[PDB]
RNA sequence: UAAGGUGAUAUGAACCGUUAUAACCGGCGAUUUCCGAAUGGGGAAACCCAGUGUGUUUCGACACACUAUCAUUAACUGAAUCCAUAGGUUAAUGAGGCGAACCGGGGGAACUGAAACAUCUAAGUACCCCGAGGAAAAGAAAUCAACCGAGAUUCCCCCAGUAGCGGCGAGCGAACGGGGAGGAGCCCAGAGCCUGAAUCAGUGUGUGUGUUAGUGGAAGCGUCUGGAAAGGCGCGCGAUACAGGGUGACAGCCCCGUACACAAAAAUGCACAUGCUGUGAGCUCGAUGAGUAGGGCGGGACACGUGGUAUCCUGUCUGAAUAUGGGGGGACCAUCCUCCAAGGCUAAAUACUCCUGACUGACCGAUAGUGAACCAGUACCGUGAGGGAAAGGCGAAAAGAAC
RNA sequence: AGGACCGAACCGACUAAUGUCGAAAAAUUAGCGGAUGACUUGUGGCUGGGGGUGAAAGGCCAAUCAAACCGGGAGAUAGCU
RNA sequence: UGAAGGUGUACUGUGAGGUAUGCUGGAGGUAUCAGAAGUGCGAAUGCUGACAUAAGUAACGAUAAAGCGGGUGAAAAGCCCGCUCGCCGGAAGACCAAGGGUUCCUGUCCAACGUUAAUCGGGGCAGGGUGAGUCGACCCCUAAGGCGAGGCCGAAAGGCGUAGUCGAUGGGAAACAGGUUAAUAUUCCUGUACUUGGUGUUACUGCGAAGGGGGGACGGAGAAGGCUAUGUUGGCCGGGCG
RNA sequence: UACGGUGCUGAAGCAACAAAUGCCCUGCUUCCAGGAAAAGCCUCUAAGCAUCAGGUAACAUCAAAUCGUACCCCAAACCG
């Protein structure tokens, strides 16, 4: 996914960060503690996918 | 019948604390010793 | 500190030998005096803490020549 | 007002008797917040993420319990809870 | 460069199951393979309350050391040592004596 | 590189992969909470509290940067006071703290020995402080020598427990000279004709050939005991590989290595060309370090304790000649000899090992070896500085004992 | 008014018995002295080792004091056991 | 086809010793002649661990005191419920500070810890529980005192100290009643309040410190007067007729 | 009635007298040993500034962050 995310606009790449934070991380974090979430692996890969983006948009 | 240790955390820290040790040339060497020995509790804090 | 500004004479140590050669530690302090020197270059008095031998170096050389050497080391006066 | 960071404040909803009794009778929600997380930040976060009308947020810091097991001592992390009172327009 | 690997027919060189053959289920990090129908150990599996609770003895396939097994040739009809060579761009294994590729 | 991966106690759950976009190992980055020199002010370290500007914002306010001190440097500027100076402003650059030993300096004991003890010794030792560097100090003769000669310094071996010093006691103890390691010299106190030439100096720069990942890497078989064979016995085979470790007992040939042959997209350490912001040889001519050498006084250093005491250093008071000049040759003098002080710089041989890599031990094997083989500077003890333990091993495999 | 009187709290510590491997490395019990003063006590500060402090006893300075405690010189030295 | 070690036995040398072997043990051992030593233990009020003895002895921590019935339970003198009895009550009650640091509360468990037992516990194991504009800290000011740009002084380290800046135990805005949780409440709830700021409109109008002044703002003792907290007795109210 | 209670109702809800070491009282008399400081607070103006900026009231609206809050506390939870 990195090779695909690298070719993106600086304004457009924030929307993926905000989409990763808005739902996904928050939603899975709230859903995990309530005991509704079976798939625990999603918490890990989302956190890594944020890091990827937040690394990628540090171009200056 | 009244023993020697009559605790007070203000007194404790003002007397033996990290900043109390940092303040002085000799107090900095104490820390340098405890670090050199490799102590977990460097001061009482 | 008891240090001549001109020569750099500071207090050396040594013994104080008795008739029976009992070595007791002492110090030899230099003959320091705060003295005002007229600097004729810029028309003013300059106060310097100098040894009696300092004064003789200032007499031998020029006060300005000594102040030139003082300014090179990074001193005040 | 503090976009992106508001998402990191609310950790989880708290589950207990005291938490439950305060749902129906007091109209509040108890929840685990970040160790930072001011009452304004918790309010503003609930106002956006949960999207409900917040009356007032009360907050406290819970101290971690020293669980000694086997032969080693180990203390839990200090976590902050927030009793968030809701207005009459309520749900969850 | 592991010589014994996942889908590979082996033969046992040492141990109570000396001479038997089987496929490797999985190699471990410690340097031990689990070959099927080899080290059959009769474990006493305790009936754990949560999830399944069968309550009975079971013949598990225990691990064996990698150096106790060698890959089966299926041509000579016996154990054979493995090598490594560069056929084409990629690296591949080969049998020492009767130099074929796996 | 890769067919098993998601570190450990330590499993589970949910997953992730298989010829490469899983993991794994390196090079270069990105992130890098708070404290801590801690540096915006404070503070009972991991906290409290701001200023200034900037940029958005729904009244509420968010975000990021700056803002310590000091020392040089520069511009604004600038009081008593005419001129300036003191001072005050911001900016440029640097410093600050930590760390094993080794190193150079500033200070500097005592127990002890002297069969007591005070000179002396222990000893410029322990310790304290300051400042460095990969080494540091020294260092290119105002040095020795003995009428012969040598030629900076440091380090090793002798000289030699010698000559000396010494309540001539205890003790301290050279030098000359010789053999070795290692070698190297220069620059200012400046005019000449002429000048970028020797030189060391930016940095690129191809280079070499190391370092940080790695790749290949030979040849075993049947029987006999046995839980298990690597062991016994029989037949082989490799060996620039029989170092070593693992494997159910002791394996050259089962595995991992090994000898050996190799290997870099990227970062770096060295060793030769080398364009050069930026740097002068050779000449002639000169000059050639003054409160200095020396002295008196008091101390200290020299093996040398004031002794007949040279030489060196300087707290103190003095005070030359300055190359037909002066220093030294162990009081001192006269001849002879030798050097050029009062300004600097300089690699190697030398010391050390917090730390990194490999290898080695007539070194230890759990009361030993580190205090610490084990989650130890831990538990624990002390207000504190600080002190400071005990505690290794089921089995080949958990097959860790269903019922 | 009072370094006045009697007397609880509070500060003390004269007598006795108990206790002395204690309940306690200084206490208990019953009596006892002061109790508006040179009183007492909380909280925080300051004074440091030949030094402090001392209505003075060589008392006190973390259960240690005719020279604290910790680390170092250090395996001081011991014609002694 | 059984090493070292452990444990017996039998021989054997003048001795220290040596040899052979049964059992245990389950992988090491080592002739010979040489070489080197952390080379031999009964004592050192030796050092560390283990284990005895006294001894099933003293003791079981205030002479405030228990008793019974029922309950749970493998088991009850001690835990739970009940009823009597007892003891404190200027405390042995009830709130705090300091200091501890989860001991709180709930469920559960009784190995160890509790000077006995334990179903119990401040014990083990899980899970809960600490809600503030007004209470406290923070902040604002300062005391003693600490630090301290410049500075003055000191071999170095550092000492003192100015401007400042810290430093409460002191000064400085405001919340009360009742209700509620197994465990917090001046914090939650309900009912009534209050304070200091920021920010818009109106009607006015002479405002502004590093400065001046006021205030904050202060001792011992004593004596009186008025009050209240509070208590007592009637009154009223609800039960009561033993 | 899980024997726990719990929602509902809920009578009187006055007067006298006594009374503090509390409060008025940081008062009052009184004495000698002669009894913090600094901000908050009110006030006054310089340097400044004049349809400004500020103040003032009445009002509306926001804002009041952060950390402590359990429990023991003359004690089995502190110092021994
Ligand atoms: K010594
Ligand atoms: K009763
Ligand atoms: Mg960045
Ligand atoms: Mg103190
Ligand atoms: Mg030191
Ligand atoms: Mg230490
Ligand atoms: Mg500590
Ligand atoms: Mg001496
Ligand atoms: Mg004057
Ligand atoms: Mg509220
Ligand atoms: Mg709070
Ligand atoms: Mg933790
Ligand atoms: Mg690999
Ligand atoms: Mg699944
Ligand atoms: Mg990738
Ligand atoms: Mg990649
Ligand atoms: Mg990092
Ligand atoms: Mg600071
Ligand atoms: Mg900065
Ligand atoms: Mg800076
Ligand atoms: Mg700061
Ligand atoms: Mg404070
Ligand atoms: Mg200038
Ligand atoms: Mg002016
Ligand atoms: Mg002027
Ligand atoms: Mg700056
Ligand atoms: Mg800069
Ligand atoms: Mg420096
Ligand atoms: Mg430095
Ligand atoms: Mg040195
Ligand atoms: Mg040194
Ligand atoms: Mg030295
Ligand atoms: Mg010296
Ligand atoms: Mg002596
Ligand atoms: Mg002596
Ligand atoms: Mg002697
Ligand atoms: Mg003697
Ligand atoms: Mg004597
Ligand atoms: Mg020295
Ligand atoms: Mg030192
Ligand atoms: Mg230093
Ligand atoms: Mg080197
Ligand atoms: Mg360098
Ligand atoms: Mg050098
Ligand atoms: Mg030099
Ligand atoms: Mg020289
Ligand atoms: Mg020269
Ligand atoms: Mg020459
Ligand atoms: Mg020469
Ligand atoms: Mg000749
Ligand atoms: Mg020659
Ligand atoms: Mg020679
Ligand atoms: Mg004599
Ligand atoms: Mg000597
Ligand atoms: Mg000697
Ligand atoms: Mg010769
Ligand atoms: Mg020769
Ligand atoms: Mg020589
Ligand atoms: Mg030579
Ligand atoms: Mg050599
Ligand atoms: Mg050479
Ligand atoms: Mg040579
Ligand atoms: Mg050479
Ligand atoms: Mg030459
Ligand atoms: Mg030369
Ligand atoms: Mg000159
Ligand atoms: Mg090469
Ligand atoms: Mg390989
Ligand atoms: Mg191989
Ligand atoms: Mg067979
Ligand atoms: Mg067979
Ligand atoms: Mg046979
Ligand atoms: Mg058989
Ligand atoms: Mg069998
Ligand atoms: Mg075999
Ligand atoms: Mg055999
Ligand atoms: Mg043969
Ligand atoms: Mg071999
Ligand atoms: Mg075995
Ligand atoms: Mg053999
Ligand atoms: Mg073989
Ligand atoms: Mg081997
Ligand atoms: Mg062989
Ligand atoms: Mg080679
Ligand atoms: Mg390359
Ligand atoms: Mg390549
Ligand atoms: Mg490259
Ligand atoms: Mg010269
Ligand atoms: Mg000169
Ligand atoms: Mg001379
Ligand atoms: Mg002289
Ligand atoms: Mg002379
Ligand atoms: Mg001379
Ligand atoms: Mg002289
Ligand atoms: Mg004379
Ligand atoms: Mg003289
Ligand atoms: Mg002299
Ligand atoms: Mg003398
Ligand atoms: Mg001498
Ligand atoms: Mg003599
Ligand atoms: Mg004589
Ligand atoms: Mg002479
Ligand atoms: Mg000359
Ligand atoms: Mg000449
Ligand atoms: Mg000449
Ligand atoms: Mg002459
Ligand atoms: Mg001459
Ligand atoms: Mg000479
Ligand atoms: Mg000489
Ligand atoms: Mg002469
Ligand atoms: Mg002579
Ligand atoms: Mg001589
Ligand atoms: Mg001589
Ligand atoms: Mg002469
Ligand atoms: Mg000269
Ligand atoms: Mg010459
Ligand atoms: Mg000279
Ligand atoms: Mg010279
Ligand atoms: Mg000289
Ligand atoms: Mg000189
Ligand atoms: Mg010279
Ligand atoms: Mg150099
Ligand atoms: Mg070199
Ligand atoms: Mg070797
Ligand atoms: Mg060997
Ligand atoms: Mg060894
Ligand atoms: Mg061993
Ligand atoms: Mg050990
Ligand atoms: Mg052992
Ligand atoms: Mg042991
Ligand atoms: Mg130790
Ligand atoms: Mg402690
Ligand atoms: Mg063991
Ligand atoms: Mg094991
Ligand atoms: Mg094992
Ligand atoms: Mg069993
Ligand atoms: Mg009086
Ligand atoms: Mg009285
Ligand atoms: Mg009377
Ligand atoms: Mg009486
Ligand atoms: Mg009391
Ligand atoms: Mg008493
Ligand atoms: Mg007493
Ligand atoms: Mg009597
Ligand atoms: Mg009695
Ligand atoms: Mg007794
Ligand atoms: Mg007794
Ligand atoms: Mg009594
Ligand atoms: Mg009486
Ligand atoms: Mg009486
Ligand atoms: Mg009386
Ligand atoms: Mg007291
Ligand atoms: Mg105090
Ligand atoms: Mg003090
Ligand atoms: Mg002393
Ligand atoms: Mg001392
Ligand atoms: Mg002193
Ligand atoms: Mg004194
Ligand atoms: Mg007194
Ligand atoms: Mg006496
Ligand atoms: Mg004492
Ligand atoms: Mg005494
Ligand atoms: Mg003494
Ligand atoms: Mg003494
Ligand atoms: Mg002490
Ligand atoms: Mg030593
Ligand atoms: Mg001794
Ligand atoms: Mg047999
Ligand atoms: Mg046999
Ligand atoms: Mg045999
Ligand atoms: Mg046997
Ligand atoms: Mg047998
Ligand atoms: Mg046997
Ligand atoms: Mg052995
Ligand atoms: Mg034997
Ligand atoms: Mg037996
Ligand atoms: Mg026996
Ligand atoms: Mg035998
Ligand atoms: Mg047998
Ligand atoms: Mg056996
Ligand atoms: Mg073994
Ligand atoms: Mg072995
Ligand atoms: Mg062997
Ligand atoms: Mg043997
Ligand atoms: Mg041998
Ligand atoms: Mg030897
Ligand atoms: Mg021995
Ligand atoms: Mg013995
Ligand atoms: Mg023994
Ligand atoms: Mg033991
Ligand atoms: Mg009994
Ligand atoms: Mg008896
Ligand atoms: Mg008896
Ligand atoms: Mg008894
Ligand atoms: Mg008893
Ligand atoms: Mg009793
Ligand atoms: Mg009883
Ligand atoms: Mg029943
Ligand atoms: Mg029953
Ligand atoms: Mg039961
Ligand atoms: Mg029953
Ligand atoms: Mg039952
Ligand atoms: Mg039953
Ligand atoms: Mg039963
Ligand atoms: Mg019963
Ligand atoms: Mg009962
Ligand atoms: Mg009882
Ligand atoms: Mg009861
Ligand atoms: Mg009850
Ligand atoms: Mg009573
Ligand atoms: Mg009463
Ligand atoms: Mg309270
Ligand atoms: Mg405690
Ligand atoms: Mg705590
Ligand atoms: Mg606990
Ligand atoms: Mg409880
Ligand atoms: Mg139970
Ligand atoms: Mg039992
Ligand atoms: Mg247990
Ligand atoms: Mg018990
Ligand atoms: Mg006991
Ligand atoms: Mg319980
Ligand atoms: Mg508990
Ligand atoms: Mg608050
Ligand atoms: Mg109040
Ligand atoms: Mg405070
Ligand atoms: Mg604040
Ligand atoms: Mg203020
Ligand atoms: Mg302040
Ligand atoms: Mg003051
Ligand atoms: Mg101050
Ligand atoms: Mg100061
Ligand atoms: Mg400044
Ligand atoms: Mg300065
Ligand atoms: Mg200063
Ligand atoms: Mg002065
Ligand atoms: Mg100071
Ligand atoms: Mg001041
Ligand atoms: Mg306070
Ligand atoms: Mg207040
Ligand atoms: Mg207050
Ligand atoms: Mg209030
Ligand atoms: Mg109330
Ligand atoms: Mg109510
Ligand atoms: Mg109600
Ligand atoms: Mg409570
Ligand atoms: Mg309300
Ligand atoms: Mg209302
Ligand atoms: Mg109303
Ligand atoms: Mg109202
Ligand atoms: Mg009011
Ligand atoms: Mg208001
Ligand atoms: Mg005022
Ligand atoms: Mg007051
Ligand atoms: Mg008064
Ligand atoms: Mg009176
Ligand atoms: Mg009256
Ligand atoms: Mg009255
Ligand atoms: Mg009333
Ligand atoms: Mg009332
Ligand atoms: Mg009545
Ligand atoms: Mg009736
Ligand atoms: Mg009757
Ligand atoms: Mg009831
Ligand atoms: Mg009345
Ligand atoms: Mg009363
Ligand atoms: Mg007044
Ligand atoms: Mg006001
Ligand atoms: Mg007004
Ligand atoms: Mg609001
Ligand atoms: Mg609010
Ligand atoms: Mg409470
Ligand atoms: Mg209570
Ligand atoms: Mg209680
Ligand atoms: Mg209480
Ligand atoms: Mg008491
Ligand atoms: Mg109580
Ligand atoms: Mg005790
Ligand atoms: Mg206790």
């Amino acid at each position: 996914m990195k090779a695909k995310e690298l070719r993106e606009k600086s304004v457009e790449e924030l929307n993926t960060e905000l989409l990763n934070l808005l739902r996904e991380q928050f939603n899975l974090r709230m859903q995990a503690a309530s005991g509704q979430l079976q798939q625990s692996h999603l918490l890990k890969q989302v956190r890594r996918d944020v890091a990827r983006v937040k690394t990628l948009l540090n171009e200056k | 019948m009244k023993r020697t240790f009559q605790p007070s955390v203000l007194k404790r820290n003002r007397s033996h604390g990290f900043r109390a040790r940092m303040a002085t040339k000799n107090g900095r060497q104490v820390l340098a010793r405890r670090r050199a020995k490799g102590r977990a509790r460097l001061t009482v804090s | 500190s008891r240090v001549c500004q001109v020569t750099g004479k500071r207090p050396v140590t040594g013994n104080n030998r008795s008739h029976a050669l009992n070595a007791t530690k002492r110090r030899f302090l230099p003959n320091l005096h705060s003295h005002r020197f007229w600097v004729e270059s810029e028309k003013r008095f300059v106060t310097l803490r100098v040894s009696a031998k300092g004064m003789r170096v200032i007499d031998k050389k020029g006060i300005d020549t000594v102040l030139a050497e003082l300014r090179a080391r990074g001193e005040k006066y | 007002i503090r976009e992106e960071r508001l998402l990191k404040v609310l950790r989880a909803p708290h589950v207990s008797e005291k938490a439950s009794t305060a749902m129906e009778k007091s109209n509040t929600i108890v929840l685990k917040v970040a160790k930072d997380a001011t009452k304004a930040e918790i309010k503003a976060a609930v106002q956006k993420l949960f999207e409900v009308e917040v009356e007032v947020v009360n907050t406290l810091v819970v101290k971690g319990k020293v669980k000694r097991h086997g032969q080693r001592i180990g203390r839990r992390s200090d976590w902050k809870k927030a009793y968030v009172t809701l207005k009459e327009g309520q749900n969850l | 460069a592991a010589k014994i690997r996942r889908d590979d027919e082996v033969i046992v060189l040492t141990g109570k199951d000396k001479g038997k053959r089987g496929k490797v289920k999985n190699v471990l990090s410690s340097g031990k393979v689990i070959v099927e129908g080899i080290n059959l150990v009769k474990k006493h599996q305790k009936p754990v309350p949560a999830l399944n609770q069968p309550g009975g003895i079971v013949e598990k396939e225990a691990a064996i050391q990698v150096s106790n097994v060698a890959i089966f040739n299926a041509a000579t009809g016996k154990a054979d040592r493995v090598g490594f060579r560069f056929e084409d761009g990629k690296k591949v294994r080969f049998f020492k004596s009767n130099s074929e590729t796996i």
